[PDB]
């Protein structure tokens, strides 16, 4: 039971998708084709939740991939595990979002969002209890900020008890991947704090560094960063996949994360971290894996914690280890930082531990950080939103498909609405 | 599936599509004969045996250059409905190429897009390849740009112009016919791309180290520049970028949408060792101003919007050690209102080589679409190269005897003068 | 417990350094890998001291490795017993000190000192109980002398009760390896006294006569003379990682030998010392072995101990000897040379007997002398420094990098006050 | 990683060049085709194959020094936009080497050294070979000197100079372009290695036994001390100096910056034999006054800094055996303020023979860097040489012509007389 329909929009989420379901794949001992190849039967007692079972014991994902342009499911369809998933769930515009909100979340992605939804019901009728869903897209882009959020506003109108998770790739601080990313990103975020239980912010600048810094890789491509976000989208769900000696879900990381329904935006986190050389210069010790994920240099998202207070933080663990070496370790870091966590929630860490680790490893972690450090991340987007919309600048390929200048004023409003609660229970004592 | 057609217009449009439509055939593997021993289908529609044909119209309204296209190597690719002629040409004349001459045939053009149209069950946009100096790249394209626009509206209709270089003219009349254009397709066209021939006589001697450049080899660096920006619909790439992403990454407001391309790296089989060519190395090479294809100096000016369009063995996380080092730079200023100045494409195939061309095989390379301020002093020279002659009213009397009015000289100049103050507008800072 | 963080700066003690860490896992049975492979169980009974056990059973050394040019990291790890440290650990600069103390210790070392002390600080939370830290660097150098000193004084700010000894190359009498080496171990020597518990004066002079006339080396290498300082760097810890009939630690030989807190330079000593030839001539007794120490041509500091008095006298042993043969000994010498002693300090040895030999050998010793005969050590290197200070030569080098004359006024000031303290305590009674 | 780009100008600095990367590529094993069949990296950058090419920028303002390295035998190695040429030589005047014809590719040559920087992540600092004699290597150093010290300012930049020689002198104007030349650049320079063509004229007839020697043979000889200078960074060694060292260690006041290189041993096949060359006995050698390449008498100065750059099979027991004999001495005397006179590297490398190379192959070599007083009698020639010909005012029409002042020259011999009495204040002992 608890099965997760995952959908991926923008070329983002279909690329990170399609390095998710290889972990996932990997995890649950599945072939290219998609038939059962592993040894243990812990891997099919929780097989639902992301497979369907097809006649002639074939298991294929319950993935729903979604572009506005062709190019991203060619490269799905002909790469690696592009074969497992069913073909009734490419659904692919002809015309490409145009890097543009509005045209996928009013011209050409209204034009689709009725082929996806029909697909989103008839995958929601054959889950026996419906878990909730998962998305995975951008904020920058035009299909995974505009179509993406579009789907979103339109499934909990459908399912408004079940939890929607998004892994929303957030633009960088240094660089910028478009143009337009200051009015993609807060015209997301408008809809993002409306209808999402949870969102988990993940920036390309910090990933760069984590490849650089940790990894030591010298020249990591695009399929190197979606495998860290991989091993983190499995993280979060493995207590659900998997028995373990105390076990959370998507609604146990909603209900110790979320203090308020605005304040549901997440930095990640993924432990541990070696290169190939340093691997064998190291031990695999809870206290080792703690300390690692609880500094700045580790976080998915490219906010330093120590400009911010954590209001709440989830560690999922990962293997067969000892809870009082993680109780000990969750206190640890409460005690010398204790001027980095929130004053007025006392023991602000949820604790997960799962009993199966991930594929060659001893054991692991995934850190699931609510700060306050991703005001940051919104006084940035809200500054360069204000300084491109007060000249007006590109606003004509939005106003010219069906948009007012009112809708930017409400949501540059609704983030500098957030941007003060987080600055209010940083300073709240 | 997300096809795109290409219209070329004039001589200088034809002959860069001689180099482009050779250049494309390289890429797909697809012979001169159409022949080949899926990715094509965006400038490919194929017949039902295994013969590829390109989805162009090249128009001109004289024959020799189109005669050459008929009995060339590329006699046998090309659909002989789509080569289509005139029998005089426009002759440096906007009248003739808008009203004289350009009405006969506009029906017979139309008729041959709308044929292709109909069989492109995914097209974005349109390719019109003309230059300002020649009447039939100005006076033929402002009369086209007019009726797809009537036509179809919403599709993205990119322009790639030869403009006309400061000190190096070819055409007496060219400060005519360009400004006549400009009037005419600036309501019309969504984003047109500025070229320069006297900045590519400047590329082929410094960069590729050849003292006797031809327009042949002209024709290849622009060719590269095209399939650099069609190179994310026609390849699989990590970070795409479709046609309509250009107009809306680069277009801040209606009226300014002139970006200047270039193109990097460029080089010979000499330089092709030596160096190393990292991607951090080909980026600062075009944001130096020696590397422009479009003589204007960007240090004069602002960047608005600044688009990377990578191609080959280009590793994501060395783009961002890149582009961060240029946001530090003070040469390379921006506008205020403008901190997000960067739109990037990477795909994974290579540039390729023509065989008889003067590029190396590279295995990466930028095609930079900036922006600029920069290029307001191109139209301040333009407007004075217009302001000298209109005063005498020299030449008019061959562009009233074709159907203009003389008062319509004075609506296209004070539309110019209007377009000039926009660069000032948005160039100078915002207060509070 | 009490584990000891070692820190290599400079060219000269990351030379030592990496013969310390032949010795050490010499000691304790360690390969070039970094897995055990004695036969006691004595060997990894305080292996934790100087290790830090990883995964797969491999110990690797707690050594943090600093310098300003990449140079000598790539002797370190391409080298024999280089791949036995952490990649981690290797925090180098690219510029080079530039022979220079400014650059070291202001303008280069203090943009990598936080890269140092983020290791130091990580490599402090994995110690049980920390003992303290060892710093290995010379005066006469740039890194060993400006970024040596200046990682001595972030660490003492955060660790102030543990100890912090140094065993730094002093200049030579005769021969000058720097033309500004009055002017890096004055500025050096200013550091020492107000932030080191204990600090090991060695001069290269004294280790040529050594290796010269007592082991009749006609050719000795920088690798002859850092086996003599490494035999004895494990020979003051040798009662810590070993049992012994009278155990002492790096705190007994502080407390022992430090009457006043700025009276802590020490000369050290080795023995036995013999020739390939003069080794069966000789018998190995506590006898042989003390006289051996308390004269003067075995002093690893170029002074003469008889033109001052010791105040305390450390003689470290190691293998199976007996107790009243070496407590006749510490006697006779205090007896003999009852004028070369302290008169108002009564039995001024320290006598500490480990249980371990050193490697080859049957029984050897460890001579740490807290003698006044270092007052010649700095009334030359004062004398070298106020000739080259009153013609302000080679000063634009140091005034251009944010110095001023203050600090060399202060800091020959400092070492005259020393020298007026070695001098007081010489002629009291 | 510890990258160093060397800047070769006038015949003089081009010469020496090509026995000096001559040389590397024989320390390397690289083919002059840049190939070999890591420690190179301070001077060689790589491309994306296996084919290695220097970090040098060869300038002079006559084609006819780099023409015959363009067509040499290292034709294949260097990049061909490295070797910049001007049209006309500066033409032993200074003035056209700073004013006239240096200002018109001095833009050019500091753009190449712009794009060698930026592929170098740890770059020290600069080898700048030129003379003083030659206009060239006078007035164009000069004007670039001041260029990389605006634009870089904290990277150490030693220079090579061919010092002219008392009675030896190739040129009439010498003595005007070496005092024109070293006003310029001693606020710019760091260290400046002063060597002389009359004392190596005296080395290779009496220690090599050559009756006749080349410039070929003398650019052997100073390429053996700049490749015992960079021994450290591009070999792994006991005891290793920077380039940042060599200014900290041999400049104690910043006017003061000219030592004399000296080389040791220097002998041939037949006396490769006959002595075995000790690291004391090469060690006699160079303080021996006979030994030295700048036609002085240290005899006659005292030193205020040595440094000892040995390689080889050196023991560093024995350095000390041999240094310390040296203090006890008479006739090598220091300065009162200076006890400490020394600065010592030891290299595990021993010093490699060019084939066709006039010097033995030996185990063991020094390069003494020794600032010394004995160099302000060389001062007080070259003023000697200034002040007999500006008296009658000769050759200044030359030098007013092309853009100097008759001014200037007074203004650069009084800080002349500002720099000789800079050596007779720190040669004298201290009162008190
Ligand atoms: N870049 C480039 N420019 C070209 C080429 N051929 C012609 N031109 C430019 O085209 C401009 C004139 O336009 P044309 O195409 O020759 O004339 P047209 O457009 O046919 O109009 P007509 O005058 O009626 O013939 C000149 O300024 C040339 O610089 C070419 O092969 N490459
Ligand atoms: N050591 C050495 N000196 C050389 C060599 N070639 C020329 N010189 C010296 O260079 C001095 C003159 O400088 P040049 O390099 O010939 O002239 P320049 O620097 O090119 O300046 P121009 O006069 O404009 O040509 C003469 O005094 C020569 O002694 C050489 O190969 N080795
Ligand atoms: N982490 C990560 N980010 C990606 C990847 N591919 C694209 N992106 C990001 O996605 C954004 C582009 O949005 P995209 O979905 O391609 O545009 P759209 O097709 O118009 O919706 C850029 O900001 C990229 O940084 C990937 O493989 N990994
Ligand atoms: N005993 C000993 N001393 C050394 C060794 N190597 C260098 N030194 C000394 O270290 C000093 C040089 O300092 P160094 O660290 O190399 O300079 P830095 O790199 O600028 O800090 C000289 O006085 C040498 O005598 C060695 O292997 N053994
Ligand atoms: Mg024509
Ligand atoms: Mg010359």
């Amino acid at each position: 039971m608890r099965e997760i329909v995952h959908i991926q929009a923008g070329q983002c989420g279909n690329q990170i998708g399609a390095k998710f379901w290889e972990v996932i794949s990997d995890e649950h001992g599945i072939d290219p084709t998609g038939s059962y190849h592993g040894d243990s039967d812990l891997q099919l007692e929780r097989i639902n939740v992301y497979y369907n079972e097809a006649a002639g014991n074939k298991y294929v994902p319950r993935a729903i991939l979604v572009d506005l342009e062709p190019g991203t499911m060619d490269s799905v369809r002909s790469g690696p595990f592009g074969q497992i998933f069913r073909p009734d769930n490419f659904v692919f515009g002809q015309s490409g979002a145009g890097n543009n909100w509005a045209k996928g979340h009013y011209t050409e992605g209204a034009e689709l969002v009725d082929s996806v939804l029909d697909v989103v019901r008839k995958e929601s009728e054959s889950c026996d209890c419906l878990q909730g869903f998962q998305l995975t897209h951008s904020l920058g882009g035009g299909t995974g900020s505009g179509m993406g959020t579009l789907l979103i506003s339109k499934i909990r109108e459908e399912y408004p008890d079940r939890i929607m998770n998004t892994f929303s790739v957030v633009p960088s601080p240094k660089v910028s991947d478009t143009v337009v990313e200051p009015y993609n990103a807060t015209l997301s975020v408008h809809q993002l704090v409306e209808n999402t239980d949870e969102t988990y912010c993940i920036d390309n600048e910090a990933l760069y560094d984590i490849c650089f810094r940790t990894l030591k890789l010298t020249t990591p491509t695009y399929g190197d960063l979606n495998h860290l976000v991989s091993a983190t989208m499995s993280g979060v769900t493995t207590c659900l996949r998997f028995p373990g000696q105390l076990n959370a879900d998507l609604r146990k990381l909603a209900v110790n994360m979320v203090p308020f329904p605005r304040l549901h935006f997440f930095m990640p986190g993924f432990a541990p971290l070696t290169s190939r050389g340093s691997q064998q210069y190291r031990a695999l010790t809870v206290p080792e894996l703690t300390q690692q994920m609880f500094d700045a240099k580790n976080m998915m998202a490219a906010c330093d914690p120590r400009h911010g207070r954590y209001l709440t933080v989830a560690a999922v663990f990962r293997g067969r280890m000892s809870m009082k070496e993680v109780d000990e370790q969750m206190l640890n870091v409460q005690n010398k930082n204790s001027s980095y966590f929130v004053e007025w929630i006392p023991n602000n860490v949820k604790t997960a531990v799962c009993d199966i680790p991930p594929r060659g490893l001893k054991m692991s972690a995934t850190f699931i950080g609510n700060s306050t450090a991703i005001q940051e991340l919104f006084k940035r987007i809200s500054e360069q939103f204000t300084a491109m919309f007060r000249r007006k600048a590109f606003l004509h390929w939005y106003t010219g498909e069906g948009m007012d200048e009112m809708e930017f004023t409400e949501a540059e409003s609704n983030m500098n609405d957030l941007v003060s609660e987080y600055q209010q229970y940083q300073d709240a004592t | 599936m997300r096809e795109c057609i290409s219209i070329h217009v004039g001589q200088a449009g034809v002959q860069i599509g001689n180099a482009c439509w050779e250049l494309y055939c390289l890429e797909h593997g697809i012979q001169p004969d159409g022949q080949m021993p899926d990715s094509f289908n965006t400038f490919f529609s194929e017949t039902g045996a295994g013969k590829h044909v390109p989805r162009a119209v090249f128009v001109d309204l004289e024959p020799t250059v189109i005669d050459e296209v008929r009995t060339g190597t590329y006699r046998q690719l090309f659909h002989p409905e789509q080569l289509i002629t005139g029998k005089e040409d426009a002759a440096n004349n906007y009248a003739r190429g808008h009203y004289t001459i350009g009405k006969e045939i506009i029906d017979l053009v139309l008729d041959r897009i709308r044929k292709l149209a109909d069989q492109c069950t995914g097209l974005q946009g349109f390719l019109v390849f003309h230059s300002f100096g020649g009447g039939t790249g100005s006076g033929f394209t402002s009369l086209l740009m007019e009726r797809l626009s009537v036509d179809y509206g919403k599709k993205s209709k990119l322009e790639f112009s030869i403009y006309p270089a400061p000190q190096v003219s070819t055409a007496v009349v060219e400060p005519y016919n360009s400004i006549l254009t400009t009037h005419t397709t600036l309501e019309h066209s969504d984003c047109a791309f500025m070229v320069d021939n006297e900045a590519i006589y400047d590329i082929c001697r410094r960069n590729l180290d050849i003292e006797r450049p031809t327009y042949t080899n002209l024709n290849r660096l622009i060719s590269q520049i095209v399939s650099s920006i069609t190179a994310s619909l026609r390849f699989d790439g990590a970070l795409n970028v479709d046609l309509t992403e250009f107009q809306t990454n680069l277009v801040p407001y209606p009226r300014i949408h002139f970006p200047l391309a270039t193109y990097a790296p460029v080089i010979s089989a000499e330089k092709a060792y030596h160096e190393q060519l990292s991607v951090a190395e080909i980026t600062n090479a075009c944001f130096e101003p020696a590397n422009q294809m479009v003589k204007c100096d960007p240090r004069h000016g602002k960047y608005m919007a600044c688009c990377l369009l990578y191609r080959g063995d280009v590793v994501p996380k060395d783009v961002n050690a890149a582009i961060a080092t240029i946001k530090t730079k003070r040469s390379i200023q921006f506008v205020d209102w403008c901190p997000t100045g960067f739109k990037v494409g990477i795909n994974y195939q290579p540039p390729t080589v023509v065989p008889g061309g003067d590029l190396a095989k590279v295995q990466r390379a930028v095609c930079m679409l900036s922006n600029t301020t920069a290029i307001a002093e191109a139209w301040a020279r333009l407007d004075h190269k217009f302001d000298l002659m209109y005063a005498k009213r020299a030449f008019v009397h061959w562009y009233v005897g074709e159907g203009m009015e003389e008062g319509e000289f004075s609506e296209a100049r004070e539309d110019m003068a209007a377009l000039e103050k926009d660069y000032e507008e948005v160039g100078v800072d915002s207060v509070e």
